[PDB]
């Protein structure tokens, strides 16, 4: 089973501003990554497949790239409607796991 | 477009079995790949096993195996998750989601609300 | 205006072979060399024009189909073979001109679990014309009794999968194959390559 | 026609180390009938399309018949390796013909559990393709000469697949039929009708 | 433990009939089945296992057949020698249970 | 094809505990499994236990648990049966039989002339 890893675990970040995650992998998955957004209560929903990819209406300003044992994604321009909480998810063997989850917050 | 509905909330004693549906609208039913996953009420999701049906293929987590079937039907267009021998901490909330054939059948592009079940005294 | 092959070659999903894509290029210079950067081993087999001299010429169109398919099925694309994929999946006509490319993607087609959104029909009532799609997935009647929607005695479902891995060996790989096509008409060349 | 019931209607089939080879010819085989056997079986195909065998024709054709375990059928493909691949039933590279598997769990399976399925763990080296061993000394794992007790570094070379219907996919037994062909000099005999 | 039972206990028959013998088992036992035909005073032996495999050796009037908890025995021509003591032997699950023995005499 | 050989007749005391012995020859002897069977002489055939001397398995019925040893000798190609713990409804014929690997190890193929043994006082 490939344990997979994100960072930060907490980040607190503004509106209008650029961030990034990070997610590892214990062991190569190819290219085959995706990520979800889940909202406090809610389903989860799909923003990236493939690590590069963006599912159909997601908004532009999201971005992900990786090869492999190392991925990112990012957010160019913060918005209001963007604080939640970020999962991995890699599909390449089975037992697909996901990620601890980042959560997105506001400072203060 | 295409929306999924799952049953209501459930509550168990820990020697029992629960089965939890899952209805799908929209689109045509068999180019469609069901997967369900369970969160705890307060960690992250865990996978739990996926189904093609057109192919006729199942897979569980090895955690999980022996004790989750995943099953379809046409005729009703819905898919039926069997758990048996519940414990205290299988209470969780309980996803489904569905899988294209030409995006990726792995990957989850439309989810249902969710159903909470209890395992308790 | 260099003709955009890119987005073509460089695509990050192939459609399966049997629901396999048209694109159309028109109204921009064809550079042909530039493709050669691709993996080294990349059949460019060519019928009716040579594949060196291609960089001066007046196609009045070229049409692209791309798909994945099997190393072992690789030789099958070619003009009046037959088998699975010449008869129920792609026909290529008799006097066929334009070239086909193909070449190895077990490191971006590969699952270690299986990959299975590459399917391809494998019953049919007959051959396929020449350029020609049929994705219809209607029960497939092999005996006397009609089948109704039910794959049960001598009814078989007409499509498979490619369970593709990477432990596969060499003939199982999953090959991407674009097939690039000409012609010559009435209406004035289009695109005209350096 | 040709004698394909006894080779994939047979109550029994033999242990993969001591594998079974049966010999065709001379018959007319129609392979359409291999599509029946479960509506969800293994049937891989090297060298040639299967929906093109009723129209060509060959000079002899050999059937290999055993059964494996659910997860191993994997290794039943030229260039693979593994345990069966290299110590039970080697594939050459350059291989024609057909592998059919298909679970089998309603018939070679006991609740008390199916002792009579034996697989070879232990080889001193590898198994050239198409090849038998079906020898059963004790194996010196070690540098100590046993001369035949099951001691340290003595294991039998032998194991046994204790089937039972509890077990999951991943476990059940699966029959295995390989079918080769080949071309030769000599005309074509075994053609489909 | 599973239960074997059969059918009729006491038979009898004649020279040159054909004669059949039922066998109920109380649960499932897939088709793994034996039966045996033990002489007064000698040793059994074996006659049909599988059910519907026939031991080499056997004469061919013998034939066997069943699916699952209902198998049965059947004698086409029969002969003097086969006067004897007939039991079941189920081995699908430990504890391999046998029959109560039919046996068959001769019409007086 | 293959001729097994058994002991004599024995008679024995309540207390006390009989060692039968099953000789078999034919064949390579490693492929055998040894099945050991009962016929009190007013009923029917009892199955006991099973051996299989070349995987190392023993098992025996639930009744005679903790009173009936089955082993095996390889160089002397014979087999044992240690019955203890006499009791006066134990009185009975002692059958040895052989099944096969390629057969089937659960089926007797091969049958002894089996021993009587008698327990009283």
């Amino acid at each position: 089973d490939i344990q997979m890893t994100q960072s930060p675990s907490t980040l607190s970040a503004s509106v209008g501003d650029r961030v990034t995650i990070t997610c590892r992998a214990s062991q190569s998955i190819s290219s085959w990554l995706a990520w979800y957004q889940q909202k406090p209560g809610k389903a989860p929903k799909l923003l990236i497949y493939k690590a590069s990819s963006l599912e159909s209406g997601v908004p532009s300003r999201f971005s992900g790239s990786g090869s492999g044992t190392e991925f990112t994604l990012t957010i160019s321009s913060l918005q209001p409607d963007d604080f939640a909480t970020y999962y991995c998810q890699q599909y390449n063997s089975y037992s697909h796991t996901f990620g601890q989850g980042t959560k997105l917050e506001i400072k203060r | 477009q295409v929306q999924l509905v799952q049953s209501g909330a459930e509550v168990k004693k820990p020697g029992s079995s629960v089965k939890v549906s899952c209805k799908a609208s929209g689109g045509t039913f068999s180019s469609y790949s069901f997967i369900w996953v369970r969160q705890a009420p307060g960690q992250g999701l865990e996978w739990m096993g996926r189904i093609i049906p057109i192919l006729g293929i199942a897979n569980y987590a090895q955690k999980f195996q022996g004790r989750v079937t995943i099953t379809a039907d046409k005729s009703t267009t819905t898919a039926y998750m069997e758990l048996s021998s519940l414990r205290s901490e299988d209470t969780a909330v309980y996803y489904c989601a569905r899988g294209t054939e030409y995006g990726d059948y792995d990957v989850s592009h439309d989810w249902g609300q969710g159903t909470l079940v209890t395992v308790s005294s | 205006n260099l003709c955009p092959f890119d987005e073509v070659f460089n695509a990050t999903r192939f459609a399966s072979v049997y629901a396999w894509n048209r694109k159309r290029i028109s109204n921009c210079v064809a550079d042909y060399s530039v493709l050669y950067n691709l993996a080294p081993f990349f059949t460019f087999k060519c019928y009716g024009v040579s594949p060196t001299k291609l960089n001066d010429l007046c196609f009045t169109n070229v049409y692209a189909d791309s798909f994945v398919i099997r190393g072992d099925e690789v030789r099958q694309i070619a003009p009046g073979q037959t088998g699975n994929i010449a008869d129920y999946n792609y026909k290529l006509p008799d006097d066929f001109t334009g070239c086909v490319i193909a070449w190895n993607s077990n490191k971006l087609d590969s699952k270690v679990s299986g990959n299975y959104n590459y399917l391809y029909r494998l019953f049919r009532k007959s051959n396929l014309k020449p350029f020609e799609r049929d994705i219809s997935t209607e029960i497939y009647q092999a005996g006397n009794k009609p089948c109704n929607g039910v794959a049960g005695f001598n009814c078989y479902f007409p499509l498979r999968s490619y369970s593709f891995r990477p432990t596969y060996g060499v003939g199982h790989q999953p090959y991407r194959v674009v097939v690039l096509s000409f012609e010559l008409l009435h209406a004035p060349a289009t695109v005209c390559g350096p």
